[PDB]
């Protein structure tokens, strides 16, 4: 999913 | 196709977007506080979009994540059940940190920004410090204005900023979240994967104060009433059909030397890969046995999944299109066309050089600096560390205080301390302190820093043991005693016997002369980047390539059409999944336990009219070749008309390593259909009331 | 689509026809042995065409793999390296007992043998031996003619006869092989799957006496002259056109009844694959340590591999559709259609209840029956039993002697016992004597065999032991051996020392009971099979369902036209693979280490003229709507106009089950293209005087 | 591959 690197 | 556009380079995109079938002059996708790109939000890390008047907000599942995870507890676990607020009261805050950002004002900086480097001179510390100098004067001019906070881009190494000014929502509140099986529908299994069918989305509801003006979550706050906000198509989407997104993507790394490329997929993204699912492992295991630490940790969880998989799958895709090859082919052709140029080349060639020994400073110490980083990063020791970082900088003058440490940045530190509790058990964190103390001590005695090696007096699992059970005596799991510390003076950290803070007080003085070298390195950086990374750019313009800056957080356009693509020989994925593939997919057991409610419906074929004939079924995801990377998740898909047709939301397993070197033929964007929304919020978890907000009902 | 056609029934299929694409007119391909049916011959389990005007005939690499291994040594393996026959004087033998059939003529006798069947009145066992009488009388008058070879076939349950009458090509010579990474690229691994990339072909020439009689293998043979061959296609084959098959399709059970398929489900398939998986690794170890077992046992072993895999594929398949319930409910309403006719459906109901009642019966002995069975067909007892059989149906006329043991069959006899030289290795059969006889030893109490437990002496290791180190004694174990017990009489077989003679002679007069028992049980399903199933094709025209009978062995036809399937949702199988796609499974490792010489073509480019545009190269492999079956390997696909563009060879992975339950989106024909045969022979192994004399070269 | 059963 494109949510921000973590 | 290709590209992440700034919408500086509209008229370059405008004949291409017409040629594949914008049917919108350019001139109204120009106006970025208009409709419908005025509709458009960053949240960030994630891109959300308005879709009524009254402030309703659609976003992805998994970028609303930790606010329904905020909200959850072990006994009433809106993860798992979804959540639905019949009436606007009835929503929960989505957090304090939680944030919608509309856009107002975009300034080009550049001269300026360049003028302040130049006056540093020589010195790189001296360079770092005047563009943060620079930064922050700017910054606080602009937000001057209340309500409003504003940002400082550079992109294309440093060839260009801009100054981005949006207004700060800072109630946010969740609406409405599908149950977690239609939201994550096939969990890790499926992420990052073709085929998809996955409900991904959620809702939110933007809040100001009475007067208009941005504030805090009060009860007294009513809905934002936004300019712009999007309608769904009234045109099915099919095969072929033009779509565009815009939003906000973090960063892409299509510029980088070959030994960058070479030193993250040879050391960074297997050794962060490995953490990860080590701490997964641990987590899953303990969560098995502990319902409370299950939820707390599930949204820390579904990030270290998201990005460990997606380390994999770059490291696979690097394989498969021969990415250290290609980059060093590149680079070497690169070289040859600046020596080419004779003195006109000779800076370039020097940037080249310069950065290349950056890369080699950086790499000398990685190991101790990245798992000095995350052992720091667990919750009392990230707690303690910040808390008395932000004690010395209350000290100085806000003007001269660390980014993050400002009084700008205070809100964002306390709703971070007040969060934790939601997402923090003492017997579980320990576990991960254990597992970064264990990592620790097998780093060699060149890697090793003298205060924790002090600190932890011994190098064997008896002296690991000792530490673990000296921080357990911290009281720093409480939230409020984590806010006495918000507020409190460096002298009274400095008296303290909290074991989490001693650790914190005694590696400080390491903390700040490392970042000392980071801000050296980054000078350098500041001299020698924008000219290697100007170099690239013309050297692609000379072979007829797109030329378009790599992402940085900032909003970018990307366009193309519907279709599937084809992994290998004999075989296509389609564009579009439907229903019956959802069912196909059914287990009983998580992440492929539809709701009943779902299953009854697709099994009667109850389509609620969204039915598209061309398929023979309502659609659920579909793939494009639009650009899109992490950030985009949640960014609105619109049609030729301008119309919402879906929201992005993944990349399929080929698409991940278009980060360092893009493929046109496997990299694709998934995306959720408009029309699954409303299928799911007519027959599976109703929202009537959200439905005729948005003028579907 | 569906069916298994009857060349009798092109009335019915000939607008079907028409409108899938057939250009021919369908009066043209009812004539079975004129331009192009009458080049279509039989091998016996598989199918062939005639393609030169001078006997050359191609099949399928899997077809010729028994004449490619017979002609094979571990120091030059034919299998492992091809074969290509400069001139026609240089092809080996394919075995004494490889034939091909040429159709001569076709008779209904329908009338006849049921008149027969009924002469014998009441009584099971003189109503199989009076229809026995009758096919063996019909036989011998049909075969008066020199050089022909005739067959009886039941359709439909017994509710019609026909004789077929055939030329008997007796001496079948090897002309080409593809290197077995080509004609078997793939192996096992891509075995009953698509995407697929296999050249599936092999080439014999048909040989007769210069009096233009048959004959078996002699240098004063010449090549076979046929009335009609097959063209390659001069029309590109596309995605969507027409095509046509015709062959010899063994058996399928779509006529059953819901306890057949149960018990095949549940016991007979599950069983048979694991004695085969068994089978497969004792062998497969013994190989990898003995090239002299390993090309010996290959024929086999590819055998148990086919067979086994087919049966998981059908398991997997029954489940993917439920088969078990389908059969259940469309019995259901079978049974519930029968009564409401009263009067009517009665006598099919008795039926139903009889055949049921069989299946009981057959099923209280299967375990010993297969287990004994399977025991029995080890080398040398096999070839003791069988000859020990043989001079005991000698003592009788030949038309009282049983099928299989007549003067008809000695040719076959004998050329088995030859052939068995290049099949057998003691050491290795030992292994499955010990097998069967540990199978055995398992068995209950109630399921053993008198004679068996004497001639065994004991039900334990022990007692196997000394079983395996007697039979060691034999003799049999070479050709010439089994040739003079071949010629022997019966008395000379009591007389024997030889251990495997005895265990013959110990347990003939048991092997003789059980034949009559069978034979008894067949004679009562003669009475009401037919009547049930002429229930069932009535109840299915009464649905609008298409009525053909399963397959026996005899010619049919099947159309449709190239396409892919869908196996899931969100994706779909293209028509063809491509020669890129053969490169891409590249390992350097059987079974995917193609030849250097296309390795080398494909990244070249040289495609031989050969390339299809549509799909940017010479295609490989493609999928079709066709309903073929195990016989059907090495069938002509033929176009629109009767031109030859490719060879049937397999099914994909989901289209087994259709043997019990058709499914038509799941049910797809692999063949070879035409334009992959040729392109082989220009580009890889090369044969330009095949191409030359097939007229594309 | 479509051979007559083994
Ligand atoms: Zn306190
Ligand atoms: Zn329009
Ligand atoms: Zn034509
Ligand atoms: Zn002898």
């Amino acid at each position: 999913v494109y949510i921000h690197p973590f | 196709g290709e590209g992440m556009w700034v919408p500086q380079q509209l008229p370059e995109i405008a004949g291409p977007l017409k040629k594949a079938g914008l049917k919108l002059s350019p001139q109204q996708i120009s106006d970025l506080t208009g409709d419908p790109m005025g509709a458009v939000v960053a949240l960030g890390g994630c891109t959300a979009s308005f879709v009524s008047p009254n402030g309703l907000v659609v976003t992805n599942h998994a970028c609303a994540y930790g606010a329904i995870q905020l909200n959850s507890t072990a006994e009433n676990n809106l993860i798992k059940n979804g959540f639905n607020a019949p009436t606007t009261a009835d929503e929960v805050s989505a957090g304090p940190n939680a944030r919608v950002f509309v856009l107002d004002e975009i300034t080009d900086v550049t001269k300026d920004a360049k003028a302040a480097i130049a006056a540093a001179g020589d010195d790189a510390l001296a360079r770092t410090k005047a563009l943060e100098a620079f930064e922050k004067k700017l910054i606080a001019d602009c937000e001057a204005e209340a309500g409003f906070r504003c940002r400082l881009y550079s992109f294309s190494g440093g060839n260009t900023y801009r100054l981005f000014k949006n207004l700060e929502i800072k109630d946010v509140r969740l609406a409405y979240a599908p149950p977690g099986s239609v939201g994550k529908f096939g969990g890790d299994i499926d992420n990052w994967m073709w085929p998809r069918h996955t409900g991904a989305f959620a809702f939110y509801r933007a809040y100001v104060g009475k007067d208009g003006k941005p504030a805090a979550f009060s009860k007294d706050n009513v809905p934002y009433q936004p300019k712009h906000w999007l309608k769904f198509a009234d045109q099915p989407l099919g095969a072929g059909d033009f779509v565009m997104v815009a939003g906000y993507p973090g960063s892409t790394n299509r510029y980088a030397l070959a030994a960058e490329f070479d030193n993250t997929a040879q050391w960074t993204y297997p050794t962060i890969a490995r953490h990860y699912k080590n701490q997964i492992a641990m987590v899953e295991a303990a969560g098995k046995q502990n319902a409370d630490i299950q939820v707390k940790y599930a949204a820390t969880m579904a990030g270290w999944n998201n990005t460990s998989k997606n380390y994999d799958g770059q490291l696979e895709g690097f394989k498969r299109i021969d990415a250290a090859g290609q980059k060093l082919r590149e680079e070497a052709a690169v070289l040859g066309w600046l020596k080419g140029q004779g003195a006109k080349g000779q800076p370039a060639l020097d940037a080249h050089a310069k950065l290349l020994d950056l890369l080699e400073q950086s790499k000398a110490t990685r190991d101790r600096d990245l798992t000095l980083a995350l052992f720091n990063n667990t919750a009392m020791l990230g707690s303690a560390t910040q808390l008395y970082r932000l004690s010395i900088e209350r000290e100085k003058p806000n003007a001269e205080r660390e980014s993050g440490y400002q009084e700008r940045d205070l809100p964002a530190i306390e709703g971070g301390l007040k969060q934790l509790e939601r997402r923090y058990v003492a017997a579980m964190d320990r576990q991960l302190q254990e597992y970064w103390l264990n990592e620790y001590i097998k780093l060699p005695a060149d890697q090793r820093v003298a205060a924790v090696d002090a600190w932890l007096g011994g190098n064997d699992a008896a002296a690991v043991k000792r530490a673990l059970d000296r921080l357990a005596g911290t009281k720093l799991g409480s939230t409020e005693e984590r806010l006495k510390w918000f507020a409190a003076d460096r002298k009274a950290f400095e008296a303290s016997n909290d074991p989490a803070i001693q650790y914190a007080v005694a590696v400080m003085p390491t903390l700040l002369k490392l970042e000392q070298e980071r801000k050296t390195r980054a000078g350098e950086n500041l001299a020698a980047r924008p000219v290697y990374l100007q170099a690239l750019a013309d050297y692609k313009k000379s072979q007829g390539e797109f030329v378009y800056p790599d992402a940085n957080l900032s909003l970018r356009i990307t366009f193309g059409n519907v279709m599937g693509y084809a992994p290998k020989d004999g075989m296509e994925y389609t564009p579009f999944t439907t229903l019956e593939g959802v069912v196909a997919k059914e287990t009983g057991q998580d992440p492929f336990d539809s709701p009943k409610a779902l299953l009854d419906a697709v099994a009667a074929k109850r389509y609620g009219g969204l039915e598209d004939k061309r398929i023979g079924s309502v659609p659920v995801n579909y793939l494009s070749d639009l650009d899109i990377t992490g950030g985009n998740a949640g960014s609105p898909v619109l049609d030729a008309h301008g119309k919402l047709v879906g929201l992005a939301f993944d990349g399929n397993w080929e698409s991940v390593s278009s980060n360092w070197v893009f493929d046109p033929k496997m990299t694709r964007m998934i995306a959720v259909d408009g029309r699954y929304l409303r299928w799911i919020m007519q027959e599976v978890y109703p929202a009537p009331q959200l439905l005729k907000e948005m003028n579907v009902g």
